[PDB]
C-alpha cells in the first residue's frame, strides 16, 4: 500500500487493501536458568532518521498599520480601544523573544 | 490579560442602541426590544468562547 | 570492517531516499520508511507557514 | 494523526502465541489477556477489562 | 508616507531605532547599514557585551549593535581504551544553576 | 484570529524542541541505553544536520542478524556445601567442548572464567553444576588448591 | 541543501524583507514588501545557518 | 483488531526469557530475572516468590 | 472556530502520544530505574491494555 | 562478618574479589592483621608467611 489510513489502504493500481502491522521481534531478557539460550553473535548496522522542528518564523504585526492603513483620522478612533493593540502587539512581542 | 479582554468586551453595543440591557427595555415594546438584546446575547457568547 | 562496510551502504540509500532515485523500492526497508515519514513532515512544514 | 499512530502498533506473532493463562503460572493475568476469537475471521478480541 | 519603525528600549530609554531609510532619525547621531535595515543609534561602536539580544544581532549598553556569537564550551568526551597519555579531571569547582 | 494560530504553533514547537534537545544531550553528545530513545535497537552513536525550521537525526544501532546457541549454567556448587552465582547478572555461564567459558548476555564475548567473575553464596541448587575442590581447575584455569 | 531546496521554495513564505528596499521605490513591490505596507513584520530567523 | 494484536503481543513478550529454539520458561524465572536486575539474588530456593 | 477546537485538542493528544510511546519502550518492554517513571517504587514489570 | 547489597537483603559471603585495596586506612575502618583475615574472609589463606 503506498497511501494509508487506518485499516486501509490502496496500492499503484488503485486497489484497496487491508494493512496490517508491522513485523518486530521483541527483546526478551536473558533468563538465569540452567537451560539452552540464545545470544546475538553477528551484527549490522542500521541508519535509522528523524526529524523534531525547533523553531518558527516568529512574525509581529503593527497594530495602528495594520487597521487603520495610515489614515490620520482613524487612528484617532483606534485610541477608544485602549486594550485592543496593546494585548495583540504584547502577546507576539513577547513569544517571539522567548 | 485575558479577563481584562473578556471585561471590556461588555462594553461593546455590537450595533444595538446602548450595552446596557436596561436601557433597551426601558426605551422600547418587548417586540422591538428583544430583537436588539438578542445582538447583544450573540455578541457576549462569542467573547465568551 | 563489517560494521564500516553496512554503515557505508546505509548512507547512500538515505542520500538517494532524499532525492528520490530509488522511490520506487523504498518500501523495502522500514530504515527507508523513516526517511520518508521525515520527509512528510518536512513538507508539512514547508507548505504551512504563508 | 493516522501516521504516528501506526508506527507505534507493532505486532510480534513469536510474542502473541504466550498469551495463554498457562504462561504465567500462579500470576492470574486472565483478566488482560485477548478473548478467544468467537467464530474466527479475526485473530483476537477484547480481554475482561477492556 | 510612514512605513512603520522599530525603537530599543533599555533601562527606561531608547538606545537606538531600526529605519527603512538613511536619516539620522529620532534625534540619533549614528547611522550604520545593515544587511537588511540601517540602523541609528547614539554610540561608539567600542563594545562586545550585549544587553538586548534577538537571533544574530545584539545591542550594547550605549546602543552599538553588534553579532553575538554562540556561548563556548568544551564537550564532554568518551575516555577511548587505547595505550597512549589519556587526560583525567583532577579538581572540582561546585556550581549551581536556576 | 492571527494571534491565536501563532500561540497554537508556539506551543508545538516548545513541545518539540525540548525532545531534540534531549536527543542532542542523550543520543549526540552521551550514549543511551534507553530503549528506543535513538532508534529502535543497540545505540551507538548519532549525528545531526540542519533541516526546514528543525533538525534532522541520522541514529546509528545496530541490529543482531545471527545467533548463537550456548549450553548455560545458572551456577557452580563446590563440595555441596560451596554455591557460587555469576558476579553480574548480565553474565552467563557456558559449556563448550570440553571447557568452560563466561559470555555476556547482550553480546557474544567469550571469557576465561576467573575466581574473580564468581560470588559465593551460602547454599546451593539442584541445577548447579557437581564439582569437587580438586576438580575445579577444569572450569577455573587459574585455581590451585592450595591448602589441600 | 537537499533538505532545503529538494523540498518547495519557501517563496511565498515567511522570507522576511529587505525593508531598505522596499521604500526605494526603485520596483514594485513583491510579496515580502507588500506585507510590510500592512504592519506585518517577518523577523529574521533565529537559526541563523 | 489491531490493537488486541498490540497489547497482546506485549502481554506475551513478558514471558520471553531469550532460549533457544523459542522454549517458554516458567514464570517464577522471568520474576527472578527481572528481580536480579535490581540486586544480585542470593537466595537459592526463591522463597519469596 | 471549529478548527481551533480541533488543533487544540490534538496538541494535548500529540503530547501524551508520545509519553505513552516511552512508557511502553522503557516501562512496558524493558525494566526501568528512573525513579517514578513507572509508579514509585522499584519496577519489575508492566503492563497495558 | 557478611556482605548485603543497600538495596535489597541478600546476604553474601565476603570473597577477596569483593574488596577494592586503597592507599591509605581510616580509623572507622575493621582492625584486623593478616592472621585474623579468615575471619571476615573465610577463602583467604595466607600464602606468604
Ligand atoms: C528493529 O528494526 C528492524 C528493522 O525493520 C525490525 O525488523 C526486522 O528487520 C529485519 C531486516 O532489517 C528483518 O529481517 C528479514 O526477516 C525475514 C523474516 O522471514 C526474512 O525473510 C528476511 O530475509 C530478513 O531476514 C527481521 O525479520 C525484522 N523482524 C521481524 C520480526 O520481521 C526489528 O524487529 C526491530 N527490533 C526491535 C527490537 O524493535
Ligand atoms: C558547563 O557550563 C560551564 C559554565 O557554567 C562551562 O564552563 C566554561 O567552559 C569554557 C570552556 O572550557 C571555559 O572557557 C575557557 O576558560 C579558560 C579560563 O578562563 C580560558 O583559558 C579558555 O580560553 C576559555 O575561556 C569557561 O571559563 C568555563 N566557565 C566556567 C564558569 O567554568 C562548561 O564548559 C560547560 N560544560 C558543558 C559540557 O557544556
Ligand atoms: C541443549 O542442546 C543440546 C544440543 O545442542 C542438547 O543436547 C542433546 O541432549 C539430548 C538429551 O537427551 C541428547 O539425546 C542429545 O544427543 C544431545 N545432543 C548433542 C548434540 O549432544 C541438550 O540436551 C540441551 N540442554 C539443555 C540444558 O537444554
Ligand atoms: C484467575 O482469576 C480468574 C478471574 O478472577 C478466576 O476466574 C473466576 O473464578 C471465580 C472462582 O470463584 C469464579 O467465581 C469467576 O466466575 C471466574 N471468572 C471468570 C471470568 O472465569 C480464576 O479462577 C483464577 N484462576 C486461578 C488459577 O487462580
Ligand atoms: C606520553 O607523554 C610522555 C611524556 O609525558 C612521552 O614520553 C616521552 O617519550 C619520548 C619517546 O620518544 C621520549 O623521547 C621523551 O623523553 C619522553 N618524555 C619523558 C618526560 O619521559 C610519551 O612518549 C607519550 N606517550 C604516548 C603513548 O602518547
Ligand atoms: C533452584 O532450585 C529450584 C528447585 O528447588 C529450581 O526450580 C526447578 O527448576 C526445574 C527446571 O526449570 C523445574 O523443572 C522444577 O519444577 C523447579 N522446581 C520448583 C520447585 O519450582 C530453580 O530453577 C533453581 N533456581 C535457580 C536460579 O537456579
Ligand atoms: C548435584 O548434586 C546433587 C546432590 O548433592 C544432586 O541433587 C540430587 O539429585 C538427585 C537426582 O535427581 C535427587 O534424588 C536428590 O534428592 C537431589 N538432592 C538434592 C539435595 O537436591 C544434583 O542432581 C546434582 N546436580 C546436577 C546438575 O547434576
Ligand atoms: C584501628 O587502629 C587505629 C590505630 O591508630 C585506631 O586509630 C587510633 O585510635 C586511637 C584511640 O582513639 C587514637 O588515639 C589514635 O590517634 C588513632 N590513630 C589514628 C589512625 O588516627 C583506630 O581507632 C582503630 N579502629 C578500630 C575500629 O579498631
Ligand atoms: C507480519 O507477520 C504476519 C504473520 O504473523 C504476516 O502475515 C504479515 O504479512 C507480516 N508483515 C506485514 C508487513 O504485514
Ligand atoms: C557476519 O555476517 C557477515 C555478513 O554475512 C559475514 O561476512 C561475516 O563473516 C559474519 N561473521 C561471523 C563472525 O559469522
Ligand atoms: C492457550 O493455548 C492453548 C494451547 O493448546 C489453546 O488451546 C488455548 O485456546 C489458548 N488460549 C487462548 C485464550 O486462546
Ligand atoms: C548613508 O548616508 C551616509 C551619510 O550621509 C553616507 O555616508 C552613506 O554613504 C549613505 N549610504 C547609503 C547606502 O545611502
Ligand atoms: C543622543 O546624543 C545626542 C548628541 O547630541 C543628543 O543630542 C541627544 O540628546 C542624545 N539623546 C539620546 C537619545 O541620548
Ligand atoms: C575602547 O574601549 C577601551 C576599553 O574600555 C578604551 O580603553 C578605549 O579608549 C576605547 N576606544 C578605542 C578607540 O579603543
Ligand atoms: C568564543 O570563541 C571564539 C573563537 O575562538 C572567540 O573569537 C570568541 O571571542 C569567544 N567568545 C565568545 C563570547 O564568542
Ligand atoms: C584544587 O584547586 C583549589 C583551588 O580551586 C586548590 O586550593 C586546591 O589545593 C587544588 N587541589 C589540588 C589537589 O591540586
Ligand atoms: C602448574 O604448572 C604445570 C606446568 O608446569 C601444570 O602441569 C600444572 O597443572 C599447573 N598447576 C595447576 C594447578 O594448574
Ligand atoms: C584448610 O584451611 C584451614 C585454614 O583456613 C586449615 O587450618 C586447615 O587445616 C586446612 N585443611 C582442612 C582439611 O581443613
Ligand atoms: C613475603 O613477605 C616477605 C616479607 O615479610 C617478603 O620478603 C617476600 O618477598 C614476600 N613474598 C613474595 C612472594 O614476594
Amino acid at each position: 500500500a503506498v497511501l494509508t489510513y487506518s485499516s486501509f489502504g490502496v496500492c499503484a493500481d488503485g486497489s484497496i487493501i487491508a494493512v496490517q502491522p508491522r513485523n518486530v521481534s521483541y527483546d526478551s531478557v536473558s533468563a538465569i536458568v540452567t537451560a539452552n539460550l540464545s545470544i546475538p553473535f553477528n551484527w549490522t548496522t542500521s541508519v535509522q532518521v528523524e526529524y523534531l522542528q525547533i523553531t518558527s518564523t516568529p512574525i509581529v504585526v503593527d497594530c495602528s498599520t495594520y487597521v487603520c492603513n495610515g489614515n490620520v483620522r482613524c487612528v484617532e478612533l483606534l485610541k477608544q480601544y485602549t486594550s485592543a493593540c496593546k494585548t495583540i502587539e504584547d502577546a507576539l512581542r513577547n513569544s517571539a523573544m522567548l | 490579560n485575558s479577563l481584562n479582554h473578556l471585561t471590556s468586551q461588555l462594553r461593546q453595543n455590537f450595533q444595538a442602541i446602548s450595552s446596557s440591557i436596561q436601557a433597551i427595555y426601558d426605551r422600547l415594546d418587548p417586540p422591538q426590544a428583544d430583537q436588539q438584546v438578542d445582538r447583544l446575547i450573540t455578541g457576549r457568547l462569542a467573547a465568551l468562547n | 570492517r563489517i560494521l564500516a562496510a553496512s554503515f557505508n551502504k546505509a548512507m547512500t540509500n538515505i542520500v538517494d531516499a532524499f532525492t528520490g532515485v530509488n522511490d520506487a523500492i523504498t518500501q523495502t526497508s522500514q530504515a527507508l520508511q523513516t526517511v520518508a515519514t521525515a520527509l512528510n513532515k518536512i513538507q508539512d512544514v514547508v507548505n504551512q507557514q504563508g | 494523526e493516522s501516521a504516528d499512530v501506526s508506527e507505534m502498533l507493532t505486532f510480534d506473532k513469536k510474542a502473541f502465541t504466550l498469551a495463554n493463562v498457562s504462561s504465567f503460572g500462579d500470576y492470574n493475568l486472565s483478566s488482560v489477556i485477548p478473548s478467544l476469537p468467537r467464530s474466527g475471521s479475526r485473530v483476537a478480541g477484547r480481554s475482561a477489562i477492556e | 508616507c510612514n512605513p512603520p519603525d522599530q525603537l530599543v528600549v533599555y533601562q527606561q530609554a531608547v538606545v537606538g531605532a531600526m529605519l527603512s531609510e538613511n536619516f539620522t532619525s529620532y534625534g540619533f547621531s549614528n547611522v550604520v547599514e545593515m544587511p537588511k535595515f540601517f540602523y541609528a543609534s547614539n554610540g561608539t561602536y567600542n563594545c562586545t557585551d550585549a544587553v538586548l539580544t534577538y537571533s544574530s544581532f545584539g545591542v550594547c549598553a550605549d546602543g552599538s549593535i553588534i553579532a553575538v556569537q554562540p556561548r563556548n564550551v568544551s564537550y564532554d568526551s568518551v575516555s577511548a581504551i587505547v595505550t597512549a597519555n589519556l587526560s583525567i579531571p583532577f579538581n572540582w569547582t561546585t556550581s549551581v544553576q536556576v | 484570529v492571527f494571534v491565536s494560530h501563532t500561540l497554537t504553533k508556539y506551543t508545538e514547537v516548545r513541545a518539540s524542541r525540548q525532545l531534540a534537545q534531549q536527543k542532542v544531550n542523550e543520543c549526540v553528545k552521551s550514549q543511551s541505553k534507553r530503549y528506543g530513545f535513538c532508534g529502535n535497537g543497540t545505540h551507538i552513536f548519532s549525528l545531526v544536520n540542519a533541516a526546514p525550521e528543525g533538525l534532522v537525526f541520522l541514529h546509528t544501532v545496530l541490529l543482531p542478524t545471527q545467533y548463537k546457541d550456548v549450553e548455560a549454567w545458572s551456577g557452580l556448587c563446590v563440595d555441596g556445601i560451596n554455591g557460587y552465582v555469576l558476579r553480574q547478572p548480565n553474565l552467563a555461564l557456558y559449556k563448550e567442548g570440553n571447557y568452560y567459558r563466561i559470555t555476556s548476555r547482550i553480546m557474544f564475548e567469550p571469557r576465561i572464567p576467573t575466581i574473580a567473575d564468581f560470588v559465593q553464596i551460602e547454599n546451593c541448587n539442584v541445577t548447579f553444576v557437581n564439582i569437587s575442590r580438586s576438580e575445579l581447575q577444569t572450569i577455573v584455569p587459574e585455581y590451585i588448591d592450595v591448602n589441600k | 541543501d537537499i533538505l532545503f531546496s529538494k523540498l518547495v521554495t519557501s517563496g511565498l513564505g515567511t522570507v522576511d524583507a529587505d525593508y531598505k528596499k522596499c521604500t526605494k521605490g526603485l520596483s514594485i513591490a513583491d510579496l515580502a514588501c507588500a506585507q510590510y505596507y500592512n504592519g506585518i513584520m517577518v523577523l529574521p530567523g533565529v537559526a541563523d545557518a | 483488531e489491531r490493537m488486541a494484536m498490540y497489547t497482546g503481543s506485549l502481554i506475551g513478550g513478558i514471558a520471553l526469557g531469550g532460549l533457544t529454539s523459542a522454549a517458554s520458561i516458567p514464570f517464577s524465572l522471568a520474576i527472578q530475572s527481572r528481580l536480579n536486575y535490581v540486586a544480585l539474588q542470593t537466595d537459592v530456593l526463591q522463597e519469596n516468590q
